[PDB]
């Protein structure tokens, strides 16, 4: 939930005034009179965090809520992509106020680049599924859509404007310490651990890091503690954990590959 | 539905519309009189954000004909043969309804050009009405059925489609000018509320020709700056504020150092 | 139901289809006293916008006899072993309602090369196309039954039917030379003022990479055009203005000017 | 997602480009990070090293190199092509300018000539 | 695609392959060896494996003793190998012959992988 | 199959499509203009970038020199460039010391650009994609003005110009010309034309660069006068940007 | 059944009868048994339990005997998916299947995967066909997906066999989960007669026994070896119906079919 | 097929294909016409009127002397047309040098052909994507004569011939006219017979060609803009109704 997350104290607050607050509060949106958003968009690298905070909100909506990731819309016999995307759209009108999220749409909102295939020429149609309904005849005020991508500087424009994505957000980097010291503080104390606490050592490194890897140096420390016959305590002498999370060192084509 | 004083932005485009459309249905007698042809169906390409489908949705409330629509790409279908069905069971619908206008909002994923190494139903359904509305029968067709698409880039298509006979109009929907982008504000803000000792040309000469739609963008974002703080009325501040913002990011991308040239 | 002295243009392209199709009815004598019959079969290559279909249906206006009204893609069924029983029956109907005569046309949705695909439904058609031949030519022969099938491209489709034994002469189309647009301008034009300002000769003129289509639509674009000027009749200048558009983005030699 | 013409450099495609010196730019990214600042009175020049191995001796390697009492260099990408382009370069001082006039280049007829070491690899396939 | 078969093609991502290929040949035999100084010396070590029962264990050898003063311990398969011993052996008597001193090891190595770039 | 990954291959509708694809390169370079009138010769220039931490202020990149008489302007790639200009200048030399006097401006590029022909046929080779701009003065045919093409064909021209959007440029230049301007009706004309059809908004001295020819020398050949910027940041103020 | 085994959580071959490893197998023995075993610490921590585990190496090894083996101690469900035998030319139908195994595992209430030759899924994509290796991806993105996501279970346990370690570079899928990743062996030349221990037995043969085997299992050190020499080896005291083996066919044995377990 | 791409093979019909593709280049190339009277030679061309701001003080040429009594004309492009009009007049020049005497007219269309030969039997090399003709008098002699070139390396001998943009208009017309029963004398009907031959192709402007016209005794002799508007005229003049 929104207490399990740590250091989104800027993200954390957009959506959910995006998404919760005109189904509880639209009248004075209108009091002004002025027609809310529908779409947003989550755009930043993996383990940055962005997945699980819909989960949170999908804990905390009292409206209805779809998972579709991309890979889910293609099958073999063509046709049947879109008409399972209208297939969506109608179900969410239907059980309203709803929204909808996706967890990556790489796969298919791109540039639209001039085809000459069956398959390049099949996946832009579905893409095509979506904008005749969030933005054609036939639209609504019940529907919404949280995005997401591990990135985001190449999917059409068309689909990037206002009335489709009137609000989109960043994502930190992974070298910004002030989050950092939130997410150790955050997570450990979750669970007990020992009083000497070497954690005002680590947080200082210059190294980059995600809200991914936290989750694995600081459960695999656990790993390697609770696996000592012990009880519940997690040693100081961890210093395996951190070093223990050096990947680079584990990509031979990050060692002998250019040169 | 949504009409025609919503649309601002032009007029030579849209009464160039009804140069084709209202007059043979209301008045055939004189273009009988005068007797020499009967134009047909007409094609409105322009870059996304600028309106292409917002005057297609208007004339229906202001056509007195029936007016079918199609979306994007529910005619491409799974079985084989039958989305040609599909097709000549429209048009026999249509003709029931003498006077019918239909619509089809993007052709880009039915309507590209040809090859044989992929392609398959979808260059066939193409070839047949591309055959239904100027053939034998299409000449029986061709009587008062009128036709509307609204692709984003037309050299992808074929020619056959915007060959004349059957496309005798083809309209640039453009990005707009000063006095175009200053107006629809307006239009997207006159519900707003008494906005105070305030100008909004002198913010339009600000952001150069970008889209009309991302100024519904800031219209109504600029109300949520003010909307967060109980501020039920709004600023002037607020406005070059976002438009000056959210415009940036699209400058963002757009640099790049590569420079293997001059 | 449009007939000749409604194109003038194509001379040289229509002597053809009356020697298959308009005179065999009339004077089969001519044939046989040579020893010779007619051809069975007629194709119509691309180049759009230059008047097949309307060839076509010129003939039905004048034939004396039975016609039919198909596209290629009324062939093709769901089923999987329906659609080529199809064909055999109205190959096998036209017989009993001979003399008769057939067209199917934008036969490329059907006429591909033989692609050896992995699909499923592809296959469906390459049979399809196939009874047909077994139909046409095959085995025995069909009587008095003629095709006039076209197409707009045909350059590396429509692979093996396109032989003797099915089809015989290849009637070919394009943008017409500049002494065609003389006369098939009076055709549209033939029912309006015309003031005083004609000037023909120079109006059309070579360098206007145009069809014989869009004509019609100058032709008629114009009239409404001078019409919203309160001026039914018409003279040149309403046509400028037309020809300015309806040219504007056929062609482009951005890369010509290098053959100096 | 390209195709058909990073396969060489001496074949301009419709958009107009060539091959992949655009690709040969990816990995100068994907070497170690480096600058150098202008002031009024001097220029400075730094880079970092991730030695992979901690046991060798780092002295000996040097991503800085002379070229001239004067004019010094760094690069940041591809190692191996380096340590052969000063080598190149400064014979090249020598030959060039300093024996025809006397003393040493300035700093732009000298990096003119690196050029032309450089292109002379971007003419054939 | 390409890409794999040729030397000079840089990949989209920046690291072309074919080399790191020959990176990966060099442990076609199995074997490890080692090297360490002293305080005025070094040494070298050299695992051998000679299953087959036919062949005169003293002229197998992955070392070659250059010249004076210099020594070289190989990996990758034997023949090219040779191939490299030799330009060593051809080198210690330019630069004796050309700047009058024997070579030093770090130059030697220098200089030979130089050619091993130029390729 | 079709006809592009070698430059030695006619096509079967009879054309070259590599050579295309080197006349579209220098779309994506910068913008030159030259104007041919009365006093003497003007050029223009507009570098692709205008960022901060690069100094475009002493170093000159679209206008180098040949000699004091011919100045150029210079488009596309930048490496297929300098090997041009620095050939030019050594043909002009070694037809100075032979024949004891200057160069007629027409044999330069008659000279200079049958060698880019030369690197279009004989050998697997590349064309080299540049569109030179050639300003200067001789005695047999007076003022002069020649365009270049990295076919190898030229153009004696009056007033035209390159790179992005020149296509509009001259719609901005075909009607609104007289032969009889002195010098600053072409500069008007030349800096409103790069204020119409640029990329961005700033139009800072940076971005773009000057020159000239001029028949001033009282019975002297001829001077040049390649302005810094504090001679044309002045002079669009005193113009009316 | 219509996909896999599923071993009815009680076919109990012995994890023990079979010349293996000690270490290895108490490497495992943690992140299985020890929480569906002993949940009152992983509780009392708070962690989950663990996501899966690699076992590299290339075969001989018994790199699968294991595996359905221990999981019939705890007594799981053991099944395959072979991505050699996953994968479908077709733009879908590859992640279909993911997405049916990971449903239909739930539809039992334990399941464990075995999949095997994974180096399908992580490929180096030198070739670059932007229209299959856009795709190739697209399946292998759906297991990262597919595999955790709301599932909140200590039951659905994973394995992935991969011989060829790290030829995947296109992604490791290092953090968070294969919370292990053990350290395979071959078959030392002690464990030859510890493994010649194993299939031996079951036998009346006059003992059979030598030290000149592992000299004969030397290099050939793959489990096949020793149960085709003692097929083989079996096929030779027939070979004149005789009664008992003699050791010396298994020192022919071993020394005369090593030789395609060497060559090819 | 792929038996087109390269000059050295051929395909099973026995014949070659990048050679027969640059006449499909030509083919788009401007007229080039040529006349031979009893004692005159004439020539003729499709001149372009394209804008205005090429210098009229210089208008372009398609034509080309290399000696006194010998002239060349073309059609197809440029570039490649530039390089053998030097190889041309620099052989003969040549033949005066080591022979001294001029140069049989076979001689030279022999060298230009015997190039075409090579750049296309060797590999490595681009055909000439042009086709010309020669014209002009032997020496000490008034016997007329012109030759025709194409890059397959051949010469042949009309008396009348065009290259380019409707040819087979004029080949055609030529023939229905021009005739070997009565050759002509003098020049006035040689261009009052070649001027009306241009206008399948000129469509009526005379901003859009030139002409010259050949002596014996090594000379030659171009022509004005208004001493052809008369012949305009005259064309026109049989033309009242
Ligand atoms: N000039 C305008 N007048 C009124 N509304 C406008 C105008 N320009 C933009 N809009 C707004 O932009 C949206 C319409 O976008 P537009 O129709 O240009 O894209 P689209 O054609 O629907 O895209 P596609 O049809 O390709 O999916 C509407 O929300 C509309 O209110
Ligand atoms: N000589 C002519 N006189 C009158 N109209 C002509 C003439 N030639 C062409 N046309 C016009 O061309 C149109 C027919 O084009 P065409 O015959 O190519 O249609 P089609 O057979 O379906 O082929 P396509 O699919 O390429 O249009 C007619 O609508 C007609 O107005
Ligand atoms: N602030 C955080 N606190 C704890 N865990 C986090 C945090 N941010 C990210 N994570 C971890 O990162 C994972 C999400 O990765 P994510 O970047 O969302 O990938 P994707 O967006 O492709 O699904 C989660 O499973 C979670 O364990
Ligand atoms: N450690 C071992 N001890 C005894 N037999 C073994 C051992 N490892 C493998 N085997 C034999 O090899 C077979 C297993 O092959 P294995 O190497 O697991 O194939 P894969 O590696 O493809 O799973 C078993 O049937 C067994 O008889």
């Amino acid at each position: 939930t929104y207490a399990d997350v740590g250091g989104l104290d800027m993200q954390k607050q957009e959506i959910r005034e995006a998404v919760e607050l005109p189904l509880v509060q639209a009248d004075l949106y209108e009091q002004i009179g002025i027609d809310p958003p529908r779409g947003v968009l989550l755009y930043g690298p993996p383990g940055t965090g962005k997945t699980m905070l819909v989960k949170a909100v999908a804990n905390s909506t009292k409206a209805a809520f779809i998972r579709v990731n991309g890979s889910e819309f293609v099958h073999k016999y063509l046709g049947e992509g879109p008409r399972m995307v209208r297939d969506v759209f109608r179900l969410a009108r239907e059980n309203a106020p709803s929204i909808i999220f996706i967890d990556e749409v790489d796969s298919i909102a791109t540039k639209r680049f001039d085809a000459q295939t069956g398959s390049d020429r099949e996946v832009q149609r579905i893409l095509i599924e979506l904008l005749t309904q969030m933005d054609g005849f036939d639209q609504s005020t019940n529907v919404k859509v949280i995005m997401a991508t591990n990135r985001a500087d190449t999917l059409d424009p068309a689909l990037l404007r206002p009335g489709r994505l009137d609000r989109k957000i960043e994502f930190p980097s992974l070298r910004d310490r002030r989050e950092r010291r939130l997410i150790f503080g955050t997570i450990a104390s979750k669970m007990s651990l020992a009083p000497e606490a070497d954690l005002d050592s680590l947080i200082i490194r210059n190294d980059s890091l995600s809200g991914a890897v936290i989750a694995a140096i600081m459960q695999e420390a656990g790993l390697r503690a609770v696996r000592k016959n012990r009880y519940v305590i997690l040693q100081s002498d961890l210093e395996e954990a951190y070093a223990t999370q050096v990947k680079t060192d584990n990509t031979v084509d990050k060692f002998d590959f250019y040169k | 539905d949504s009409t025609y004083d919503m649309v601002g932005g032009l007029t030579k485009q849209i009464k160039e519309i009804k140069e084709v459309i209202e007059l043979p249905v209301k008045h055939p007698e004189l273009f009988e009189s005068l007797g020499i042809a009967q134009p047909k169906g007409v094609i409105l390409y322009g870059p996304p954000g600028t309106g292409k489908t917002l005057l297609a949705r208007a004339v229906a409330h202001h056509t007195d004909c029936k007016f079918i629509r199609v979306s994007g790409a529910e005619l491409v279908q799974k079985y084989i043969g039958e989305g040609s069905r599909m097709v000549r069971e429209l048009f026999v619908m249509a003709r029931e309804h003498a006077p019918s206008i239909i619509f089809m909002d993007e052709i880009d994923s039915i309507g590209s050009t040809r090859v044989e190494g992929s392609g398959g139903g979808d260059s066939e359904v193409q070839r047949t009405m591309l055959e239904l509305l100027n053939q034998l029968d299409g000449f029986e067709t061709s009587k008062n059925i009128k036709i509307i698409m609204a692709t984003n880039r037309l050299d992808i298509l074929d020619p056959a489609l915007l060959r004349p006979g059957r496309i005798d109009r083809k309209i640039e929907f453009p990005p707009p000018s000063v006095a175009a982008r200053a107006e629809i504000l307006r239009i997207h803000s006159r519900k707003m509320n008494l906005t105070r000792g305030i100008n909004l040309r002198k913010v339009a000469e600000k952001m150069n020709g970008c889209s009309g739609a991302d100024v519904k963008g800031v219209c109504t974002e600029a109300g949520m700056y003010a909307l967060r703080e109980r501020r039920i009325h709004v600023t002037q501040e607020d406005f070059e504020l976002a438009v000056g913002k959210v415009m940036n990011k699209n400058q963002e991308t757009a640099i790049s150092v590569a420079k293997l040239f001059k | 139901t449009e007939s000749y002295s409604d194109i003038g243009g194509l001379e040289s392209q229509i002597q053809e289809i009356k020697e298959s199709v308009e005179l065999p009815l009339t004077h089969p004598e001519l044939y046989e006293e040579m020893g010779i019959k007619p051809p069975k079969g007629v194709i119509l290559y691309g180049a759009p916008g230059t008047g097949k279909t309307l060839l076509a249906k010129a003939v039905a206006n004048q034939t004396s006899a039975t016609f039919l009204r198909i596209v290629g893609s009324e062939l093709i069924q769901k089923y999987l072993g329906d659609g080529p029983r199809l064909c055999r029956q109205i190959f096998k109907v036209a017989g009993e309602n001979a003399p008769s005569i057939v067209f199917i046309d934008e036969i490329d949705a059907i006429g591909t090369k033989r692609y050896d695909s992995n699909s499923g439904g592809e296959r469906e058609i390459q049979r399809t196309m196939l009874e047909l031949l077994n139909q046409l030519d095959g085995f025995d022969d069909r009587g008095d039954v003629k095709v006039i099938m076209a197409t707009n491209k045909i350059e590396t489709l429509d692979p093996a039917l396109i032989r003797p034994g099915r089809i015989d002469r290849k009637i070919l189309f394009e943008n017409p030379d500049l002494s065609t647009k003389k006369k098939i301008l009076g055709i549209h034009t033939s029912k309006m003022n015309l003031s005083e300002d004609v000037n023909l000769e120079t109006l059309v003129t070579t360098k206007d990479d145009l069809s014989g289509a869009d004509i019609q639509a100058m032709c008629t674009e114009a009239g409404l055009l001078a019409l919203r000027e309160r001026r039914m009749q018409v003279t040149a200048e309403d046509f400028k203005q037309a020809k300015e558009r309806v040219m504007k983005n056929k062609v482009e030699e951005n890369l010509e000017g290098l053959y100096l | 997602m390209t195709d058909r013409y990073s396969f060489s450099l001496t074949t301009f495609s419709p958009s107009g480009k060539l091959g992949q010196i655009d690709y040969a730019l990816t990995a100068v990214k994907q070497g170690v990070t480096s600058l150098g600042i202008k002031a009024t009175n001097g220029v400075v020049i730094a880079t970092e090293k991730k030695s992979s191995s901690p046991l060798a001796m780092s002295e000996t390697l040097s991503k800085v190199s002379l070229l001239t009492p004067d004019i010094g260099a760094v690069y940041s990408g591809m190692g191996p092509d380096y340590r052969v382009l000063v080598d190149k370069s400064r014979k090249v001082a020598h030959t060039s300018y300093k024996r025809i006039y006397g003393e040493y280049p300035p700093t732009k007829l000298l990096v003119s000539e690196v050029a032309k070491i450089m292109q002379e690899a971007t003419q054939s396939g | 695609a390409g890409y794999d078969r040729h030397i000079t093609i840089f990949s989209p991502e920046g690291r072309l392959y074919q080399v790191e290929y020959a990176f990966k040949a060099t442990n076609q035999t199995n074997i490890n060896s080692l090297a360490v100084r002293g305080k005025d010396c070094t040494v070298v070590i050299s695992q051998k494996k000679v299953p087959d029962k036919l062949l005169d264990p003293t002229t197998v050898s992955y070392i070659f003793c250059i010249s004076r003063t210099i020594g070289m311990v190989v990996n990758g398969p034997i023949p090219d190998a040779r191939n490299a011993a030799l330009r060593a052996k051809a080198e210690a008597a330019e630069f004796r012959y050309k700047y009058g001193y024997d070579m030093p090891c770090d130059v030697l190595a220098k200089r030979m992988a130089n050619l091993s770039q130029i390729y | 199959r079709r006809y592009d990954s070698r430059t030695t291959i006619f096509s079967p509708e009879g054309r070259l499509y590599q050579v295309e694809y080197a006349l579209e390169s220098i779309s994506h370079a910068g913008t030159a203009i030259g104007i041919m009138a009365s006093d003497g010769i003007v050029l223009a220039a507009e570098r692709k970038v205008t960022s901060t931490l690069l100094e475009q202020d002493t170093s000159t990149e679209k206008l180098y020199k040949l000699n004091d008489k011919i100045a150029v302007a210079v488009a596309g790639l930048t490496a297929d460039a300098e090997i041009l200009i620095n050939t030019a200048r050594i043909h002009a030399q070694n037809y100075l010391k032979t024949y004891n006097e200057d160069i007629p401006v027409e044999i330069l590029v008659r000279r200079l650009s049958d060698i880019k022909q030369g690197y279009t046929q004989h050998g697997g080779l590349r064309p080299f994609g540049v569109s030179f701009i050639y300003a200067g003065y001789d005695d047999r045919y007076g003022y002069q003005l020649y365009t270049s093409n990295p076919s190898g064909n030229y153009t004696g021209w009056k007033a035209i110009s390159v790179g992005a959007n020149t296509s509009a440029a001259q719609t901005l230049l075909q009607m609104d010309y007289k032969d009889d301007m002195k010098v600053d009706d072409a500069i008007e004309l030349a800096l409103k034309t790069l204020s119409k059809t640029t990329d961005s908004s700033a139009l800072t001295y940076d971005r773009l660069e000057f020159a000239t020819i001029r028949k001033g020398a009282n019975d002297g050949e001829v001077y040049q006068k390649i302005f810094k910027p504090q001679e044309i940041k002045d002079i669009l103020v005193k113009t009316g940007i | 059944l219509v996909y896999n085994m599923t071993s009815f959580e009680q076919g109990e071959i012995t994890f023990d009868g079979i010349g293996g490893l000690t270490e290895q197998i108490r490497e495992l023995r943690e992140v299985i048994e020890l929480p569906l075993k002993n949940p009152e610490i992983f509780q009392r921590v708070g962690i989950k339990p663990p996501k899966g585990v690699l076992l590299y190496g290339p075969p001989g090894t018994g790199k699968t005997l294991l595996a359905k083996a221990v999981a019939a101690t705890i007594g799981a469900n053991f099944i395959f998916s072979p991505a050699s035998g996953i994968v479908d030319k077709y733009i879908g139908e590859s992640a279909r299947i993911i997405r049916e195994m990971f449903a239909y595992a739930k539809e039992h209430e334990p399941c464990i995967i075995f999949m095997d030759e994974v180096d399908a899924i992580g490929g180096r994509r030198f070739s670059e066909g932007t229209s299959a290796d856009r795709e190739i991806q697209r399946t292998l993105m759906e297991l990262l997906t597919q595999m955790d996501g709301f599932d909140n279970l200590g039951q659905t346990k994973i394995i992935m066999a991969t011989n060829r370690p790290d030829t995947l570079d296109p992604a490791l899928l290092r953090p968070g989960r294969l919370d292990r990743k053990v350290e395979i062996p071959l078959p030392n030349e002690a464990g030859r007669l510890e493994i010649f221990k194993i299939h031996t037995a079951k036998v009346k043969k006059t003992g059979e026994f030598d030290f000149e085997a592992a000299v004969k299992m030397s290099d050939g050190f793959n489990g096949a070896d020793i149960r085709n020499c003692a097929t083989e080896a079996g096929f030779f005291a027939i070979r004149d119906d005789r009664d008992h083996i003699n050791p010396d066919d298994l020192m022919k044995a071993v020394r005369k079919v090593a030789e395609v377990k060497k060559l090819e | 097929s792929g038996y087109d791409r390269a000059l050295s093979i051929f395909s099973p019909d026995g014949h070659i294909f990048q050679v027969e593709y640059a006449l499909e280049a030509v083919k788009r190339g401007t007229c080039a016409v040529g006349v031979k009277g009893k004692n005159c030679v004439v020539l003729g061309c499709e001149r372009r009127s394209t804008l205005k701001l090429q210098d009229t003080r210089i208008t372009p040429s398609k034509v080309s002397k290399i000696d006194s009594h010998v002239v060349l004309s073309f059609s197809g492009l440029n570039a490649d047309s530039r390089i053998l009009i030097e190889k041309a007049r620099v052989e003969a020049q040549s033949h005066r040098l080591t022979l001294e005497d001029p140069v049989t007219v076979e001689y030279l269309t022999r060298y230009v052909a015997g190039v075409q030969q090579r750049y296309t039997q060797s590999g490595g090399v681009r055909p000439f994507g042009v086709s010309t003709l020669i014209a002009g008098f032997d020496p000490r002699d008034d016997e007329p004569k012109l030759y025709q070139t194409e890059p397959s390396g051949i010469y042949s001998s009309w008396s009348a011939q065009t290259i380019g943009r409707n040819s087979k208009t004029v080949r055609e017309f030529l023939e229905k006219n021009y005739d070997r029963k009565e050759p002509p004398a003098t020049v006035e009907e040689c261009v009052k017979l070649t001027v009306r031959s241009l206008l399948e192709v000129v469509q009526t402007g005379a901003k859009n060609i030139e002409i010259t016209v050949v002596k014996p005794d090594s000379d030659i002799v171009a022509l004005s803009s208004e001493e052809i508007n008369q012949y305009v005229t005259q064309i026109e003049q049989e033309k009242q109704e």
